[PDB]
């Protein structure tokens, strides 16, 4: 009967395809097209890193704007005092292939996880005064490529095993196991009511999670691997960094691709995808060494950082957009304002 | 094993969606309201500046 | 006449010299590059405060006593300027007969440490002969065979390195040229050393120190050229 | 114009950075190797020589040193097929060991396939590979037969003739060496293909049995150590 | 963490002696170490300070030249050698394990002393004795000569409470911030040169001697300290 079943779904995703074109009257450039665009938007590298050894894999900023942690291939996980430069922790990593690092927002865990399928969450308040691993979440069976914290107890983790989790950190245990996706998933951005989720893979679609049900709501489709997803800050909206040189705009509740940030120039592969505070800047790093900032609005360039000598690995914007901090293969991190 | 994929796909199917212009005015609603927000866009004064 | 050139030659290399001077600093740092880089920074002194003594010298608005600093100078920007391009030579053939140790268990210093030792050892004596050569007649006559000496085995060091590294790609065009590339910087160096210390054997350039300046810069002209070639 | 507590908060930076040049002096020291293969290949074998002679977890280290240098080598479990996403993280490993089983016929056309995307890989464009053709005593037992001929999986071994090259100096079969010798260049020919700087396949003869192997991917590293040398310092 | 001190008693004036406090439990060689003292019957004074590798080492005007700190990291033991000793030296002798990072609390674990008997941004604590009773609200004030809000945002203020007969106990630290096992119902406020410490419904287990320390600049000044007794 996988003749029947594959008509069916042949039919099911012909549905989909067209109530999702049913409801494209008008094109997102067709709105923006009359508001004034941003201009140029030139950013300064105020504060360089230069504590790692080898090439930085990830970064997260902590909820102060503040403290920002960064994984490095050398097995270290320094958390960084950006107002200062000053260096607040070094963590030596069991296992020198990372992938992400992650940053609780109540300041106390620092999550990182690699090529060894472990996430490892290490306390950095505790009594002894050096930061242990808490706990090491052992379930996946592919690398981890994305961990980010729900609160002090849960974390959502994408792996290469075409599966994302949810573990409750005390009893080390996957709560929830997300199934969907045909590929490695690279990225993952939670929501900010932190009900929902956004995880990209490199089946070339995007997949919108329910933590709390378990289910996957709806899949957008890209035309290769999804490097890096972010969510619009309203909630209603996320970005796809690709490796095609698309960041492409898709919208939950309408379901579609608003838009394409696309530029005949440049032929590389997005790695990190981030946006300002308004949502009005998508910024996205690229193998091109350096990072672009795009109108999220209007679809056309508006900046290019251009500091790094090495590909832009991560990017994150802080929570009150004060600042953008790059991290590359060339050991540094960058905080452009 | 293909079962999966139809229910999925059948879930998936019957969502409410909105038009794209209600979309996109929603997305331009918010980064006007938020527009004076994020020093990115508008720069803010080096004194204000912690960086 | 010869300083219509002369002064313009001498502007051309201090330009090639601020040249490879900033291209080395804004391209990555080696080991080698350091050396390259301090080679640069003597030519720099040297022709900065030769270009000062043309400009103080055709205004004439001076006493001529950069000339004093000069000579003094000039024999340590020649035992330096040949040790650094010893020591290159040398870490050189550690390159290639020491692989492992180079590029792993290196003091990722001690090329900013051999040299400004070599400054270190190479002014300290090259001063010294100067207040040595002029002041006191008849006494530390054997301080100036130290500086003869320590000149020579220098060369021959270089040698023994260079064409060492040239049995050894023959052992294994433009790659050709690199490998005894820096020799030819030490073709004048080692000349001028023996200009100098020969000056009064056979004195008669008087006409021709004009045209020598010009070479001397002309010396100084494609210098910072070669720096980029054996420096790219 | 820093505080006590801002003052105190640099000092333990600037530890923090001593320990992280003492680190970098040890990862500086240290020579990373990737170790690929199949299930087929003879691969743990290598690990387990090189091992004693000198769950679900992804990565696996078995370090070794020779002759006073320290290697970490890494083979990578519990992934899946798929490649081409956690292979970037190994743009900087001094060396990328292939493991081939030479024995099996069948599968080795798929092994050619696996070093071609290995070879002409956008990250490992840079990255020399040392390539072991294991299980040799298996072959030779398997061409002494003649129930297996390269001709019935690859059609050119009756067309070729061994080179007017070296050859294995004690008493091997003449055409067990053809045999082996056409393996080494069927992977010799994907090499030099496409090559670019840092980027050389060095061919070794091994089994599960050779005690040497360690001193074979020491020679192999410090020739693209000293290759790198002499590129990045201009010397090439 | 526990940190045990030893090294008191009797000294003739003018001897010499080695205090030696004991490091068990936490990363000894990460912290700064500092050591105070209390009088017989007086407040707390700072007298040395080694940072965490040895590299800055502060004294009391008080204390200069006579006493030399140092630590032993691999045995994880500070030592106070105390040479030309004094009258005025008598004292409990606490080491305080202080760490410093952003968002670091100093002054977290106090030692239990050890007695020794020998046979400048002043900090003012008018209120020398406050009686309450349980279950209603106390307010402790401290003023200061030189405004402790530095440029960079923070007030380096330190609120210490000392139960009878143990060792003083950190509640507040940078004039906001509770310390980690203390109650809720502890509060800090104020501005530089003006700063209130706040109890709400207090219970008794927190009565006694409550100090206030300077952290701007070295030498670090206490206060008098308000004895709040039942
Ligand atoms: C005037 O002396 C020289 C004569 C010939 C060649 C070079 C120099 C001097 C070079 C500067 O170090």
């Amino acid at each position: 009967e996988l003749d029947q079943l594959r008509q069916e779904a042949e039919q099911l995703k012909n549905q989909i395809r067209d109530a999702r074109k049913a409801c494209a009257d008008a094109t997102l450039s067709q709105i923006t097209n009359n508001i004034d665009p941003v201009g140029r938007i030139q950013m300064r590298t105020r504060r360089t890193l230069r504590g790692h050894l080898a090439k930085i894999y990830a970064m997260h900023w902590g909820t102060d704007s503040r403290l920002l942690v960064s994984a490095s291939q050398d097995g270290k996980l320094i958390i960084w005092d950006s107002y200062t430069t000053n260096k607040v922790h070094a963590i030596p990593l069991r296992s020198s292939w990372v992938m992400t690092c992650a940053y609780a927002p109540s300041g106390n865990y620092v999550a990182c996880g690699g090529l060894d399928n472990i996430c490892s969450i290490y306390n950095l308040k505790t009594r002894e005064g050096n930061v242990r691993v808490s706990r090491e979440l052992a379930g996946h069976t592919g690398y981890l490529s994305c961990c980010r914290f729900l609160d002090d107890n849960q974390i959502v983790t994408s792996s290469g095993d075409t599966t994302c989790a949810l573990w409750d950190i005390e009893t080390g245990q996957q709560t929830t196991t997300f199934t969907g996706h045909t590929g490695d998933v690279m990225s993952l951005s939670l929501a900010p009511d932190t009900r929902l989720f956004v995880s990209g893979a490199c089946d070339a679609s995007a997949k919108l999670w329910d933590v709390r049900e378990g289910m996957c709501r709806q899949t957008f489709t890209h035309e290769s691997d999804i490097n890096a997803i972010c969510f619009f800050p309203n909630g209603n909206a996320f970005a796809t960094g690709s490796d095609d040189a698309t960041c492409r705009l898709f919208d939950l509740r309408a379901d579609q691709e608003l838009m394409t940030y696309s530029h005949d120039n440049i032929i590389c592969g997005i790695t990190s995808v981030s946006f300002s505070k308004s949502g009005r800047l998508l910024l996205a790093g690229y193998d091109d060494f350096n990072c672009n900032v795009w109108d999220a609005l209007k679809a056309d360039r508006a900046g290019v950082l251009a500091g790094h000598d090495n590909r832009v690995s991560c990017l994150g914007v802080t929570d009150d957009g004060m600042a953008v901090a790059t991290g590359s293969w060339d050991s540094f991190l960058k905080i452009w304002n | 094993q293909a079962r999966k994929l139809v229910e999925q796909l059948k879930m998936e199917a019957n969502i409410d969606r909105i038009k794209v212009s209600k979309a996109a005015a929603d997305l331009m609603a918010y980064c006007e309201a938020h527009a004076k927000e994020d020093p990115l866009l508008t720069p803010v004064p080096a004194s204000e500046n912690p960086f | 006449t010869l300083f219509l050139a002369t002064v313009l030659v001498s502007l051309c290399g201090l330009v090639g010299n601020g040249t490879v001077i900033w291209l080395l600093g804004r391209i990555k740092r080696n080991p080698f590059s350091v050396y390259i880089l301090n080679l640069a920074g003597a030519d720099f002194a040297f022709l900065f405060c030769k270009s000062v003594r043309f400009l103080l010298l055709v205004l004439n608005r001076s006493v001529a006593v950069l000339n004093v600093l000069i000579r003094g100078v000039t024999f340590s920007s020649y035992l330096g300027g040949l040790s650094l391009l010893m020591a290159v030579s040398v870490e050189r053939c550690l390159s290639v007969l020491f692989p492992i140790w180079y590029r792993c268990r290196r003091l990722a210093q001690l090329s900013a440490i051999a040299c400004a030792l070599i400054w270190g050892l190479s002014l300290c004596m090259g001063i010294l002969v100067f207040l040595c050569v002029h002041f006191v007649d008849f006494l530390c006559d054997v301080v100036n065979l130290v500086y003869n000496g320590m000149f020579f085995l220098t060369f021959l060091v270089l040698c023994a390195s260079s064409l060492a590294l040239l049995i050894w790609v023959q052992c294994f065009r433009i790659v050709l040229l690199t490998v005894l590339a820096f020799l030819v910087l030490g073709l004048p160096l080692g000349a001028g050393l023996l200009a100098d210390r020969l000056s009064p054997s056979l004195p008669c350039f008087d006409i021709l120190l004009p045209i020598l300046h010009l070479l001397s810069a002309l010396n100084s002209g494609v210098n910072p050229l070669i720096y980029f070639f054996m420096g790219r | 114009t820093l505080s006590a507590e801002d003052k105190a908060a640099v000092e333990r930076s600037k530890m923090i950075e001593k320990q992280l040049q003492k680190d970098k002096q040890v990862y500086r020291r240290t020579l990373r190797l990737l170790l690929l293969g199949a299930d087929n290949s003879g691969k743990s074998t290598i690990v387990k020589q090189m091992r004693i002679y000198h769950k679900t977890s992804g990565i696996f280290e078995t370090k070794f040193q020779v002759d006073k240098v320290n290697f970490h080598m890494f083979d990578v479990g519990a992934q899946r097929d798929e490649r081409r996403k956690w292979i970037q993280c190994f743009n900087d490993v001094t060396a990328i060991i292939f493991v081939v089983d030479s024995s099996d016929y069948n599968r080795l056309q798929e092994a050619l396939n696996d070093f071609k995307s290995i070879w002409n890989n956008r990250w490992l464009r840079t990255i020399s590979v040392i390539l072991f053709l294991n299980k040799q005593d298996l072959l030779a037992e398997k061409v002494l037969a003649g129930k297996s001929k390269i001709e019935d999986y690859f059609p050119e071994f009756a067309r070729y003739t061994t080179p007017e090259d070296a050859t294995p100096e004690p008493g091997e079969d003449p055409r067990v060496t053809r045999a082996k010798y056409f393996i080494r260049k069927e992977f010799v020919d994907i090499s030099t293909a496409s090559g670019d700087g840092r980027h050389i396949c060095y061919p070794h003869f091994t089994c599960s049995v050779d005690t040497e192997n360690a001193r074979r991917i020491f020679n192999d590293c410090k020739d693209i150590i000293l290759q790198m040398n002499l590129r990045e310092y201009n010397l090439v | 963490v526990q940190l045990v001190e030893s090294g008191g008693g009797l000294v003739q004036p003018g001897g010499s002696r080695k205090l030696s406090c004991s490091a068990s439990g936490f990363a000894f060689s990460s912290f700064g170490m500092h050591w105070v003292r209390q009088a017989p019957e007086k407040g707390l004074e700072w007298v040395a300070y080694i940072s965490s590798g040895s590299g800055t080492i502060y004294y009391a005007d008080t204390v200069k030249g006579r006493f030399t700190i140092s630590r032993d990291d691999p045995k994880n033991t500070l030592f106070l050698q105390m040479t030309s000793l004094r009258s005025e030296d008598t004292a409990m002798y606490y080491c305080v394990r202080s760490i410093y990072y952003y968002g670091s609390s100093p002054f977290d674990f106090w030692g239990q002393g050890t007695t020794l008997t020998v046979s400048d941004i002043v900090m003012t604590q008018a209120t020398s004795s406050v009686p309450v009773t349980p279950g209603e609200s106390v307010s402790i004030s401290c003023r200061s000569s030189k405004s402790l809000l530095h440029s960079n945002g923070n007030t380096y203020l330190y609120w210490f409470l000392q139960r009878p007969g143990q060792s003083p106990q950190l509640l507040i630290y940078r004039m906001s911030n509770l310390a980690s096992g203390v109650p809720d119902r502890f509060s800090g406020s104020g501005s530089g040169t003006a700063f209130t410490l706040t109890i709400s419904r207090l219970e008794a287990e927190d009565v006694g001697v409550y100090y206030c320390m300077q952290h701007l600049e070295y030498p670090l000044t206490f206060g008098a300290g308000t004895k709040l007794e039942l």
